[PDB]
């Protein structure tokens, strides 16, 4: 049994979309087929339901708003969605309703692997990288940290990794938040002992893939 | 409209210990609620049908209780995988009333870790572009809780700051803690000496750590 | 007020099949929300409840002694019928029949459901083994002349089968200070127990103490001497 | 005769809905035949046995006509289906393929084979038994309390009429000028005793 | 299976005061479905509080319960040597219908040493080839009291048995008979046959013997 999601991605507020999630093993247009909501970083939230039947009920949300549809033609869940706005993005699950072995209704034994959908209008674009050096110190413990600050990029996925991935110890990659201007922004910081600020070399890279930007930055301890 | 409310809203504990949460709605839901478990990044997967009933390939440890109003799951041997998110579902409404809990997010224990707290000023390049960025960054702390205070010219602010938590480290079972505040030039250059004053359960009091804009 | 009794045979020998009747008076068995119950009490042990019939001859078992287990119902005569299969030396134990009912009130509220008080109930023993004239046995004092002035003496009974076994003294002249110790089973799946007075020191010289033991299965009516004996 | 009187003498009618047809009505003009569908439901699908609605019970069990004539009377009966340890003889099908025509009856009893592998007598996994049984345990709320429903559908076709309420009859007044109306026939005049 | 504790074992409190009992639930359901009921040593049990918040029929105002979910309690506040008797929760929410496991409530006592009395077995006893000796603890409270028998000072062990009879109503005491059961060939092969009592009013054991032979 699989339900795949398919068409997922980022669009403008107010944009139409349509999602399909194809079933194996299991037929849309005889079981309870389930659209869920999932907001990044919050609990679940069911959105709408269609029976063996073909009969389909919608969440208070967004009832008028989201159409739902059985395919037969390729055993198939469509969801079409008009007029996005900025509470839209979350992740979408197609599930199985009334499973499991011991025959127990009221479940979602079967989760797809659910798909992005970002309703925002934060023109995509490069990031901006800035670095953050240790404060001016002698040792401090053997205890220095410097790191990278990536702000107003957009969208997400970002990677952020120092010496090409060779330096991930004591790599702490803060996750990406939303700023009031649709932009993101995020921190990742490194520690090196104070002695070994002069004498290694640091680099970072930082890669937007949906703007198609690379940047390296050095990070050097600074003076005062 | 049927309300659930999930205790203990977080629930740390060490590998091996039997916990249990309790899961509470408004009006009655009898046996018409499960309990599913989603990883942090993966899609939920079923626990408990029928509000007693384990499922099929899952483990014996678990345990699906409760009736009436209060509902428990409770598991007793906790395997060192087990660490997700559970939610709690009614299907009393099961028309259009679908409505889930909160959900607990179980996390290693550990010793108390002490946080190590440092000061990045803006660099003057970013400086340039009229935006300043100060970050107060904590490593290495337990538990997540943790509070910091910027401090500009001896004055609290809030409302304008970024704070964002790291996962739990996988090595040293840790949190990692930032906050970001975003500034223009004028109000940059309006004041000299900014701080962060860390409050922490692994420090016995706050600490301050300040820097100057006429000394660096 | 309603009148619950309960009949069968009290002597069922083991892996067998026991038939338990029950009669009530004062309801009938076509009124809504009426149920008759079935329920066993082991000797000193907790309660527990075997079965359930409803009004509309839906029955309910217990899941630990569903399989040979069956209750059913007679309106036309108020009449019960437990038959219970397979009994073993440890189903010796009292049985009862008892009613159920539910409250309601102008809305169905459902103000909880209650057992009515139980009939006399039945005490059915098993045993693999045949009836026994109980044997007396007296247990005189120990040679003592004041002792403070307290003393004790009884008569014990042995070899007896089924309980209870009826002990009186001094044909009803003598009931102070008088213990009726409870039947005990022994190893060989035989009973015993005892009757003891207490009576002064200064009180066996002048006094003989005869004890009547009447045990109606053995059909035994035996009068025993307990005379102080010196050593 | 169909006396509709003794509706009301009947339980509170936690529903009472007559669709197009009023009450009051239903008592005056003269229907062909008359058909009484009876079963407990939910009270939660009270609402789902109407014309034109959807739900389980709308699609799977119960459909009325979309030009449905008569009524639907359902009232609670928690003193009778209630039953400690929960009650389960009260089945309702979950599982169908398609949408009964009104008035149609689905009792078969097979696995619902709807995933690709068949079952043909085996219940494992991706086999289900359409036919839940409700708790109407007497513990349950309103919602899931069990509620008797009847249906009654009226006919009024081109055969004719044999169901329809009763005819009052006031007393007899005779040498007197009067309205009568006896049987159907109506007339003014005086009532006398007479020898024919 | 949900599972119901009562709480305490046995409860011993004098008429006149409070009399508390709890009865816990291992698995959680409604208020309704728990019942208090009543029952007297050789009694039928009477239906003391259906819904274990609203009394039954007939029942004085003294009696009381209240609780939830998984947590009741029951009181009974001017209780009568008679009134004493065994209480049971029992769970109408699922079959099987269970009751609780009995509590005993018993009239306080200053705590008296029993008088300790032996009974050899008889001559005819004797002859029947099996011998029997019992000695009788008497007017002692409360009813536990540890017993030993033993053969010219050697430990007997699985060849005793103990008969407890009900609390005295008068007096508020026990009695109790341990009876020691042997067949000739260790009946004749020692000389004497002695039992031992313990309580909580003797400050020391009593032992006390008695030779067959000589007696
Ligand atoms: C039968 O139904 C009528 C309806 O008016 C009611 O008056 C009467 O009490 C009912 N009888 C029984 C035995 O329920």
């Amino acid at each position: 049994v699989q339900l795949v999601e398919s068409g997922g991605g980022l669009v403008q507020p107010g944009g139409s979309l349509r999602l399909s999630c194809a079933a194996s093993e299991i037929t849309v247009s005889s079981n309870y087929m389930n659209w869920v909501r999932q907001a990044p970083g919050k609990g679940l939230e069911w959105v709408s339901v269609v029976y063996p039947g073909g009969s389909t009920f919608y969440t208070d949300s967004v009832k008028g708003r989201f159409t739902i549809s059985r395919d037969n033609s390729k055993n198939t869940l469509y969801l079409q969605m008009n007029s996005l706005r900025a509470e839209d993005t979350a992740v979408y699950y197609c599930a199985r309703e009334s499973g499991g072995f011991p025959l127990a209704e009221g479940a979602f034994d079967i989760w797809g692997q659910g798909t992005m959908v970002t309703v925002s209008s934060a023109s995509t674009k490069g990031p901006s990288v800035f670095p953050l050096a240790p404060s001016s110190k002698s040792t401090s413990g053997g205890t220095a940290a410097l790191g990278c600050l990536v702000k107003d990029y957009f969208p997400e996925p970002v990677t952020v990794s120092w010496n090409s991935g060779a330096l991930t110890s004591g790599v702490h990659t803060f996750p990406a938040v939303l700023q009031s201007s649709g932009l993101y922004s995020l921190s990742s910081v490194v520690t090196v002992p104070s002695s070994s600020l002069g004498t290694q070399t640091y680099i970072c890279n930082v890669n937007h893939k949906p703007s198609n930007t690379k940047v390296d930055k050095r990070v050097e301890p600074k003076s005062c | 409209d049927i309300q659930m409310t999930q205790s203990p809203s977080s629930l740390s504990a060490s590998v091996g210990d039997r916990v249990s949460i309790t899961c509470r709605a408004s009006q009655s839901i009898s046996t018409h609620l499960h309990w599913y478990q989603q990883k942090p990044g993966k899609a939920p997967k079923l626990l408990i049908s029928a509000a007693s009933t384990l499922q099929s390939g899952v483990p014996s440890r678990f345990s699906g209780s409760g009736s009436g109003t209060d509902f428990t799951l409770t598991i007793t041997s906790l395997q060192p995988e087990d660490f997700a998110t559970y939610y709690c579902q009614q299907s009393y409404s099961t028309p259009r009333g679908l409505s889930f809990g909160g959900g607990t997010k179980v996390e290693i224990k550990r010793t108390v870790a002490a946080p190590s707290v440092f000061i990045f000023p803006p660099s003057d390049e970013q400086l340039k572009s009229g935006t300043a960025s100060v970050v107060c960054l904590l490593n290495n702390f337990y538990p997540r809780e943790a509070k910091v205070q910027w401090k500009v010219d001896n004055a609290l602010q809030s409302g304008n700051s970024q704070e964002s938590v790291t996962e739990q480290d996988s090595k040293d079972s840790t949190y990692s803690l930032s906050s970001t505040l975003t500034l223009s030039k004028a109000d940059y250059e309006k004041h000299k000496v900014y701080a962060c004053e860390v409050t922490h359960q692994g420090l016995s009091s706050p600490v301050t750590k300040s820097f100057n804009r006429g000394e660096c | 007020q309603i009148t619950l009794k309960e009949s069968g045979p009290t002597l069922v020998k083991p892996t067998q099949t026991l038939t338990l009747t029950c009669t009530f008076s004062g309801f009938s068995l076509s009124t809504s929300g009426v149920g008759v119950a079935w329920i066993r009490q082991p000797p000193g042990k907790a309660l527990e409840w075997l079965a359930l019939i409803y009004w509309d001859n839906d029955k309910r078992s217990s899941p630990s002694l569903n399989n040979r287990l069956t209750i059913t119902k007679d309106t036309s005569k108020n009449q019960v019928v437990l038959t219970m299969t397979n009994m073993d030396p440890e189903d010796t134990a009292t049985y009862y029949c008892a009613h159920f009912f539910s409250h309601y009130d102008s809305s169905n509220y459902y103000y909880g459901s209650w057992f009515d008080p139980w009939g006399q109930g039945t005490l059915v023993t098993v045993s693999s083994a045949s009836t026994k004239g109980p044997s007396v046995f007296p247990l005189a004092p120990s040679s003592k002349s004041t002792s403070g002035g307290t003393a004790a003496l009884g008569c014990l009974v042995k070899d007896y089968f089924p309980e209870p076994v009826t002990v009186s003294w001094n044909s009803g002249a003598l009931t102070s200070g008088v213990h009726t110790f409870p039947a005990v089973l022994q190893s060989s799946g035989l009973y015993s127990l005892s009757s003891v007075v207490t009576v002064p020191s200064s009180s066996l010289g002048t006094q003989t103490y005869i004890c009547n033991v009447n045990h109606k299965p053995s059909n035994t009516k035996v009068d025993k001497r307990v005379e102080p004996k010196s050593c | 005769v169909a006396d509709y009187s003794v509706l009301y003498n009947f339980a509170p009618f936690f529903a009472f809905k007559c669709y197009g047809v009023s009450p009051t009505k239903l008592n005056d003009l003269c229907f062909t035949n008359v058909y009484a569908d009876s079963f407990v439901i939910r009270g939660n699908e009270v609402s789902q046995i109407a014309p034109g609605q959807t739900g389980n019970i709308a699609d799977y069990n119960y459909k009325l006509p979309d030009d449905f004539t008569g009524c639907v009377i359902a009232w609670n009966s928690n003193k009778l289906d209630s039953k400690v340890g929960g009650n389960y003889n009260y089945l309702y099908r979950l599982f169908r393929k398609s949408n009964l025509k009104p008035f149609e009856r689905d009792i078969s009893t097979e696995i619902y084979q709807a995933g690709n592998k068949p079952c043909n007598g085996v219940a494992g996994f991706n086999c289900y038994f359409p036919l839940r049984s409700y708790g109407f345990r007497p513990t349950y709320g309103v919602g899931h309390q069990p509620y008797r429903v009847v249906v009654l559908s009226f006919e009024l076709l081109h055969a004719p009429a044999t169901v329809c309420g009763p005819k009052k009859s006031t007393n007899l007044v005779k040498n007197k000028c009067v309205n009568f109306n006896f049987n159907g026939l109506t007339g003014t005049g005086v009532l006398t005793e007479s020898n024919k």
